[PDB]
Parts: structure tokens; C-alpha cells; sequence
């Protein structure tokens, strides 16, 4: 009966279609981390930056975006574990939740969720933001920022998560790059802790003994492939 | 663990 925590990253979505947050060479595919992904860029230019999660938010939404097989088997692995699964993303999409798998902890936010800049409150939004579009949950209403961790900003969940880490027994990455901390670092922590660890990805991360088991390839041929094995050993 | 970070 073991504890199993995942942990995915952009990898398990590339497949879906979806316009990426990997960071490669300080980008997000066609624009500065610096400029739509920090705190400072939101002070520098909202309106551009709005006008970026505007147009993430949207293309998430369309009709050609799906989950994947990938996503379809973590939501069977819950149905199978129950309270003995937890899954973390640092993906800010709904295709995790839209394969079936609930309490989905988004340590990096998620693009249909807004967040009042001064309570902190998130609310569900699925629309573009405008300058005229406020909080109610404030005395004043301030405007709403996109609720997506930037970089430099805390991630959200992490109580929930290093416990559910020290507890875990199989802990596996899927489709994370490695170059994300905290998140790169829960490997460690797992292994800490007396978990296997499992690496199910495009490319290698890590170099060495941190990932006791893992398998390399497209994320919706690799990942349904371990978690049916690893449904069939549980009878 | 720290803010959100790269590398
Ligand atoms: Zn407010």
C-alpha cells in the first residue's frame, strides 16, 4: 500500500499543444522571463503583461487542447491510490484536472485562477483582465494580477508538499527540466526520506543516483507504461 | 526551499 507523490512539469503538456512556460535561454518560447515572469516586469509594463497571460489564457482554452494519455493515466493512478496519491505541478494549465485528478496542488499557480495584488485572495477567471476589472474582497478594490508564481516569488503549497514528501514512498518526476528550484530539489528530499524515485521524461534532468529508476521518451508513451505497471502490481 | 528560481 504505498504513498506515491508525482510532481510534473511542462513536459507532461508539451504533447497537449500548449504554448510552454519551460524557460529556455531566459525565454518563454517567443518572450523575456524577465519581462512576463517576474514581479519587476508586471511593475515595469501590467499591461503588457496582462495582454501575455490575456493570450495564454485564451489559447488554453481552445479546442484543440486536450490532456493526454500522460494525463489520463495520473488520473487513473488516483483513482486507484486515493489519499495515498498526491499530485504537484508546476504546470499552470488545467490538464490535470480536466484528465480527472482532483487536489491538485499548483505549487506555481494556475492561468484560470486571478489574485487580488493586495489580499491575496485567488478567485476562478477564465476571461481576458482589464484595467477595470477589481477585486470584492478588499475595503478599496485593486486590480487583479494573473495567479502564476513568478520567478522570485514563494511557491504555494510547500507545507503540504515537504510533508507529503517525508511521508512518500515512490516519489516521481514527469517532464520537469531539472533547472526549477524549489521544485528540482524535492528529488533529494524524497530520496531523504527512504522513497524510490522515479525520473519518467523526454530528456534526462539529473545525472546520477538521485532518480533510483527512470525511463526516457515521449511523455503519452512513458508515462501510461509505468503507471500500468505500476497498477498491476498493486494486485 | 526558497523562492521560485532558476539553475
Ligand atoms: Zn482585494
Amino acid at each position: 500500500k504505498p504513498r506515491v507523490l508525482v510532481l510534473t512539469g511542462a513536459g507532461i503538456s508539451a504533447e497537449s499543444g500548449i504554448r510552454t512556460f519551460r524557460a529556455a535561454d531566459g525565454l518563454w518560447e517567443e518572450h523575456r522571463v524577465e519581462d512576463v515572469g517576474t514581479p519587476e516586469g508586471f511593475d515595469r509594463d501590467p499591461e503588457l503583461v496582462q495582454a501575455f497571460y490575456n493570450a495564454r489564457r485564451r489559447q488554453l482554452q481552445q479546442p484543440e487542447i486536450q490532456p493526454n494519455a500522460a494525463h489520463l493515466a495520473l488520473a487513473k493512478l488516483q483513482d486507484a491510490l486515493g489519499d495515498r496519491f498526491l499530485l504537484v505541478t508546476q504546470n499552470c494549465d488545467n490538464l490535470h484536472e480536466r484528465a480527472g485528478n482532483t487536489n491538485v496542488i499548483h505549487m506555481h499557480g494556475e492561468l484560470l485562477k486571478v489574485r487580488c495584488s493586495q489580499s491575496g485572495q485567488a478567485l476562478d477567471w477564465t476571461g481576458d483582465v482589464t484595467p477595470e476589472d477589481k477585486c470584492h474582497c478588499c475595503q478599496f478594490p485593486a486590480p487583479l494580477r494573473p495567479h502564476v508564481v513568478w520567478f522570485g516569488e514563494m511557491p504555494l503549497g510547500m507545507d503540504e508538499i515537504y510533508m507529503a514528501l517525508s511521508m512518500a514512498d515512490i516519489f516521481i518526476a514527469i517532464g520537469t527540466s531539472g533547472h526549477v528550484y524549489p521544485a528540482a530539489g524535492f528529488v533529494h528530499e524524497a530520496k531523504l526520506h527512504g522513497a524510490h524515485t522515479v525520473e519518467l521524461n523526454l530528456e534526462p534532468s539529473q545525472v546520477g543516483n538521485e532518480f533510483a529508476e527512470k525511463y526516457y521518451g515521449p511523455a503519452s508513451q512513458v508515462v501510461p507504461e509505468f503507471v500500468e505497471k505500476l497498477l498491476k502490481g498493486l494486485k | 526551499g526558497g523562492a521560485k528560481r532558476h539553475r
